DNA sequence: GTCTTAACTCGAGCT
DNA sequence: CTCGAGCTGC
DNA sequence: GCAGCTCGAG
DNA sequence: AGCTCGAGTTAAGAC
């Protein structure tokens, strides 16, 4: 949960052709945890060459459009499948489960490495954007901005330096380019508190995710209300088996690194208006993990 | 010793059921094979055939028919410190299916009585006097065929992943990275499916469903899940695919996780006498909600103070998503300077001294006047501090919104 | 020194979606503000005249089938009123580290694959590969049928850089042979760009956008979405056409198998044209399946050889190679 | 129980159907199968109201 | 050599959506910037006038069932209150290559299947199917009920090439023969133009516009869409207009080689010859006559049929389908 | 809960009824209809604002 | 050991 | 056929 | 204040 | 009422 001395903003990001499933009980925006990885991978490839450490990851959702076809039998939408080639065999191929959907996101990262005041940051903002359009995320192509109209330039803001009327002002002004879209922020202190208050009823935890997570009706009519947008996310990946060394583990990828057999783990998520939040830095999304236990979450500490 | 009231019983259950299709060609070959069985033998086709299938909850197979890997049954593991929630916490309730060759089904419901009437499970890895005192089999067969039935519910003996398990990499503090090989929750997913079977067409749901239709108060709460979507995982078999997804439809439902603005609109606002009108399902449900709190008395004012509060937040920033996919007329002329138009450079003055400190901040006060022409001007509250707190309330908020509004362009 | 269990490839010239308009071929070279093609519905009535499974001995039951017409609701896409000329736009980038792999098992293995690429490419660069690649983008093969039935085909590529300046080509896809690759200087130049590209130069980006002539009103033919699932009630569209933006367009993937059409080496070569560049060399329109693993053609059978025996196999053999190594996919 | 036998080309299509008037659906669906006039037509059991009861494709089993 | 179970073949003479407009039969020289005609709403009340089960047939039955009537909504087109003339816009390609296959599984059907087309091509060209495509050109066939009750019918068909009016033609669908094909050099030009096309010697584009009068006021009769509600018709563009595949249908009534030689005349192309107006379908397969089975013989076993089950069987390949298993 | 009975020539039409305050619209419309005062009017239940819960025509059922 | 098709038995409508 | 709920008489 | 009775929907 | 058909279900050859 270090402080970032800089944020690295991309104006806008396109993506086509999108993993929309990332959950195997939720389906819609990729899960934190990609981009959370994406920005450690271009620190993994940009970050030596610079010299400079990303760990700090803003989400704006600018556009999201997905690839459904509502039913006309019930109310559940459907994902519309691709078409396989044919099988070596010449028999006709089996159907893949598979989701694609546009979506249309602007990432902030936060530059914790020194080296930056070493190195123009306009230049370092435009070798990152280049990276960033080569690089693959969510599962899907990246579309860089190529348009009839002119193209959108990243802008580098440092947060150390400044008074506080300085300070303020040049947040507002990258919350004037961000308010199309909407951010994306963990939000569990709710979540425990409901746990607590219906501890009585029973302790179950997923029935509390699933019961706040819909439309409420009391009897009375009238629905139940939630102070903001609510809705549930893969937190991380629960430690399901004991570590393995790389040997162990057949068909790994990766030599280097043991492989855990994990599982899935959810939590309650809100999405807010970047001009409500103060300060951008509490906004951006770090991943925490564990060596001994296998809880591994990307929720924003700093935002509480 | 009640045990061979459930084995002796069961398989007997099960060999008049083997009696419809027997004839007197096959009743010589499957007397001493049924009858005989339900006593020691048709358990030894058991432990013999146990190791063909493997109990477990979290399977590979369902990210490709193809893939083959190790499946797992054990899960104590609960490292849930802030609310988090997941598969760690169910305790019970833990149904569990099988996986492997489709050949034998039933050996596995005989297992699955392992609850049926009394604590088998506990006894399907102790309590030998149960075996060996009613079953009255062996300890060298018995107990060894209990550990063929504990075999059935771990690892085949190798741990491995493939190529399509959908690794991935994942960072650490400071340090060299580890790669999770994460698999399917059959079991929460079975738990969440029965929730939604219960709540979704239940009989009491739809009871209470009934009584809204009927506008009819009586003690009971019903929910709706829209927007669900279908995966149609295991392939159109379900054998092939993990066995609970047999025993159910097939299909997974998975709860919306969309941002609030996946079903946009086909932006059209060029009605100009209608600036602050704007009326879409948000901003008319957000007023709805309003005009609800609004006929309510002060027994709640700190419960209304906020909601109201964070709800007119709500609102000034569902206008500023319009200014803003507008950006991307007198009426429209204090929006003009509001909501910008284009941003416009061409003007000489009219954009650089109708607009360089001409942020018309009026506006704000042509949206209250909205608001109050939205919400009524019911003077209830308006004689105690309830309606004028909430005067107070809708001022700072609109406050914020000018102190907003300054800087569009300045 | 065995395979690797785990291989993949991120895919190279991955196209984007394929958005589509209506205008006059008159204003094609001065106006690209053409407005998109929005999808309709339209209502279809038929009489059944498939083939025969019981004996065609019934008379009578044949007139009744015929009285029982069949109904089915579908999407169509038009041009305007007034519209000859269809426009297609749809970006392409080189990404490049062709053979770089995404995922290896053995480091090993992968460095013999590096040293056998850097062999190949030293031999011979991708200029084979990116010239077929440059008809392919000349030409309008992604179209499908839009093409046929045309009067003028005008490709416009535009290679844009961080700015709007690009050394801009234009072509002619009548003349350019559809089933021959031929020769020339804008077609090496491209070839050239993306020979570059591909070895990693570090960003590619292609603006393709195509001007067929078809006719006033004339029928486009997008790529038709697939669903699964068809559904337990009556009156739905049996066919939905792939639209973003409230604008038809055509699937990446559809576009991106046309482009690497470059299979020509197969045995066979009786008759049969261009291939797509598939393991197994399977075609999904033809229903068949060339190169079977029987023999040594096969992608699988020549990397393992080709890395493992160090056998080179035929210079068309490790273009084809190559062109799999490029399209990417699971291996082992 | 009265069941409408229907064949079409496409899955989704509207077209009248025989009254068969069978015991059961495993008739009406063998039913259908052996009096079948075309090869590429989709067999659909439907109930005296508008409800589907199955489908089936040319060269797929039965589906609900 | 077995039949393919794959067997498709893309359409040819596609033609487009037909707007539909009114004016005066005076300016017709002119015909551009015509308001169309647009559809609307009107309320009509029903009454019992279908077949009534005669034992469900009872006098009261009667009083009652009139004394609750039916409503019904239906949409109508009408011209203009002061308009004679109703105007049809409709674009016609020729792409060729009616044998060559978009899909077979075999390649030696297809091949064996090409080389009979080239032989029939080599025999005798398209002229005939494209004299016969020519009469329903000049003719109004392509209007169905407009041209009932008409007192002058002119059809004018352009040729555009790179944009500009190659030759235009203009007749008369009244003194044109219906049933009946005779020949004329504009009749045989256009023939040999659409013969062109298809044997692939060069683009062919053809614009067709027809006039015809009918009356002021007059109720047309456009493509009825899919179906209170009762009677929707299709509009593209807040205009009426007729489908696609209900034109192509008329412009191949090209089948009078039936086995029957019965006075109705012109069939449209269509295996089995299934007529839905008529109920009937001519050409049953247990006779020879079939397309599947001249196909099937013609084909595999070189049993060369008459000539004009050959130009019934090209006309069938030029309309499109699915054949095989 | 304030239900509003009305009658009415035409479903379309602004006049005024009684304050029954039931618990349920199915008492709503015993009640209404018990308490018809004419044969052709046009039964239409709406709640104290201006908002239409449900209509009845004198030869139809109810609607919503 | 494994999954597949071809085989079994099974049930319901013509003549 | 059986099933709710407002009014009036004790 | 209370409860038998009537009426009209399912 | 024999026989036809197809649905449901079985188990052994081959990978």
């Amino acid at each position: 949960v270090t402080d970032p001395e800089a944020l690295l903003l991309l104006p806008r990001l396109s993506i086509q052709n999108a993993n929309a499933i990332s959950s195997p009980l939720t389906w819609g925006f990729p899960s934190p945890g990609a981009f959370t990885g994406f920005v450690h991978a271009l620190q993994r490839r940009v970050g030596i060459s610079l010299d400079i450490e990303l760990d700090g990851v803003g989400i704006v959702c600018h556009r999201f459009e997905a690839q459904i076809s509502q039913p006309a039998g019930k109310r559940t939408k459907v994902f519309n499948l691709t078409r396989n080639p044919l099988n070596r065999d010449g028999s006709t191929a089996a159907i893949v489960e598979e989701g694609r959907a546009h979506l249309e996101v602007s990432l902030l990262l936060g530059v914790h490495g020194d080296g930056l005041d070493d190195h123009p940051a306009q230049e370092i903002a435009r070798q990152v954007q280049e990276q960033a359009g080569a690089m693959r995320l969510a599962g899907g192509s990246i579309l860089p901005w190529c348009n009839e109209r002119f193209p959108a330039p990243n802008a580098e803001l440092l947060m150390l330096g400044g008074s506080d009327e300085q300070r303020r002002k040049n947040q507002r002004r990258l919350t004037r380019r961000l308010l199309p879209g909407f951010a994306l922020v963990s939000r569990e202190a709710l979540l425990q508190q409901h746990l607590e208050t219906l501890r009585t009823t029973l302790p179950e935890a997923t029935t509390l995710d699933a019961l706040l997570d819909l439309c409420r009706i009391n009897f009375e009519w009238q629905v139940r209300d939630k102070p903001g947008w609510l809705v549930p996310i893969p937190a991380g990946y629960n430690a399901l088996s004991p570590l393995y060394l790389p040997g162990e583990v057949r068909n790994a990828r990766d030599r280097e690194t043991p492989l855990r057999f994990v599982e899935n783990l959810f939590g309650l998520g809100e999405w807010l208006s970047p001009h409500r939040v103060a300060a951008l830095s509490d906004l951006l999304w770090y991943h925490h993990a564990e060596p001994d236990k296998g809880l591994y979450r990307w929720s924003t500490p700093r935002f509480v | 010793q009640e045990l061979r009231q459930f084995i002796e019983s069961f398989i007997q259950e099960r060999l008049q059921g083997k009696l419809d299709k027997l004839q007197p060609d096959e009743d010589d070959k499957r007397q001493t094979l049924l009858a005989t069985h339900r006593r020691e033998a048709w358990l030894a086709d058991a432990a013999r055939r146990v190791g063909q299938l493997q109990l477990v909850t979290h399977t590979l197979k369902p990210i490709h028919p193809d893939a083959r890997g190790s499946n797992l049954h054990s899960l104590p593991q609960a490292p849930g410190q802030p609310g988090l929630a997941g598969s760690h916490e169910l305790g019970d309730r833990l149904v569990s299916d099988v996986v492997g060759n489709a050949a034998a089904l039933d050996v596995f419901k005989f297992l699955s009585l392992q609850y049926q009437g009394k604590n088998l499970l506990n006894w399907l890895t102790e309590d030998s006097a149960e075996a060996l005192q009613a079953l009255s089999d062996n300890a060298e067969q018995a107990r060894e065929w209990r550990q063929a039935f504990i075999g059935i519910t771990t690892v085949k003996g190798a741990p491995a992943s493939h190529s399509l398990a959908k690794q991935l990499y994942f960072p650490l503090p400071g340090s060299g990275y580890h790669l999770l090989a994460p698999l399917f929750p059959t079991s929460l997913v079975h738990h969440v499916h029965a929730l939604l079977r219960e709540a979704r067409f239940g009989d009491a749901a739809k009871a209470a469903r009934e009584a809204r239709s009927r506008q009819e108060s009586w003690p009971h709460g019903f929910s709706e899940y829209p927007n669900l979507a279908i995966q149609k995982f295991g392939g159109t078999k379900p054998q092939n695919i993990s066995q609970l997804n047999n025993e159910r439809r097939g299909e997974n439902w998975l709860l919306p996780s969309l941002p609030p603005n996946w079903q946009r609109q086909n932006v059209n606002a060029p009605s100009v006498f209608e600036h602050d009108f704007g009326r879409t399902p948000e901003v008319s449900r957000l007023t709805r909600t309003l005009q609800r709190f609004l006929a309510k008395t002060v027994h709640n004012n700190l419960a209304i103070r906020q909601r109201r509060a964070q709800l007119v937040a709500q609102i000034c920033d569902e206008a500023l998503q319009y200014a803003a996919r507008l950006r991307e007329c007198q009426l429209h002329d204090a929006e003009q300077l509001w909501l910008d138009p284009l941003r416009a450079q061409t003007d000489e003055t009219f954009l650089q001294r109708r607009l360089r400190g001409d942020w018309p901040a009026e506006v704000g006060n042509r949206f209250a006047n909205w608001l109050n022409r939205a919400v009524s001007s019911d003077s209830q509250i308006l004689g105690s501090p309830e309606a004028a707190q909430w005067s107070q309330e809708l001022s700072k908020e609109l406050t914020m919104f000018k102190e907003i509004l300054e800087d569009e362009r300045d | 020194l065995s395979t690797a269990s785990v291989l993949a490839f991120e895919r190279k010239l991955d196209p984007s979606d394929a958005l589509m308009s209506a205008g006059a071929w008159a204003q094609r070279d001065a106006s690209q503000e053409w407005p998109a093609v929005t999808v309709r519905e339209k209502s279809v009535r038929g009489t059944i005249s498939n083939r025969l499974k019981t004996k065609d001995r019934d008379p009578a039951k044949l007139d009744a089938s015929i009285q029982s017409p069949n109904l089915q609701t579908v999407d169509v896409a038009n041009l305007p009123s007034d519209a000859d000329t269809l426009k297609v736009r749809f970006t392409l980038r080189v990404l490049g580290g062709a053979g770089t792999p995404s995922a290896c098992n053995d480091a090993a293995y992968r460095d013999k694959l590096l040293q056998t690429v850097a062999t190949y490419v030293n031999d011979q660069g991708f200029a084979e590969l990116a010239r077929r690649y440059a008809h392919n983008l000349a030409n309008a093969r992604f179209l499908w049928r839009n093409r046929v039935g045309a009067e003028a085909v005008e490709v416009r590529i535009n290679h844009i850089r961080q700015g709007e300046v690009a050394r801009a080509w234009r072509f002619d896809a009548l003349a350019i042979g559809l089933r021959d690759f031929k020769a020339d200087a804008e077609l090496d130049a491209l070839a050239e760009l993306i020979a570059s590209g591909l070895s990693g130069s570090g960003h590619v980006l292609l603006e393709v956008v195509a001007f067929a002539r078809i006719g006033d009103g004339q029928e486009v033919f997008p790529s038709q979405e697939l669903i699964l699932d068809k559904g337990d009630k009556k009156g739905q569209k049996s066919k939905t056409l792939y639209s973003v933006r409230d604008a038809a367009a055509i699937h990446s993937q559809k576009i991106g198998n046309a482009l690497r059409t470059i299979d020509t080496w197969y045995p066979d070569e009786d008759g049969l044209g261009p291939i797509a560049v598939e393991p197994y060399g399977s075609v999904t329109s033809q229903g068949k399946a060339y190169r079977q693993p029987k023999q040594k053609l096969d992608f699988y059978t020549l990397l393992d050889n080709w890395v493992l025996r160090d056998e080179a196999p035929a210079v068309e053999q490790q273009h084809y190679v190559i062109a799999n190594l490029i399209r990417g996919g699971v291996f082992g | 129980s009265t069941y409408i036998i229907k064949e079409v080309q496409n899955i989704n299509s509207d077209r009248e159907g025989v009254k068969v008037e069978t015991t059961s659906l495993t008739s009406a669906k063998r039913i259908a199968s052996k009096n079948q006039f075309f090869h590429g037509t989709v067999l659909r059991i439907e109930s005296e109201s508008g409800n589907w009861l199955a489908y089936k494709e040319d060269g797929k089993r039965w589906i609900e």
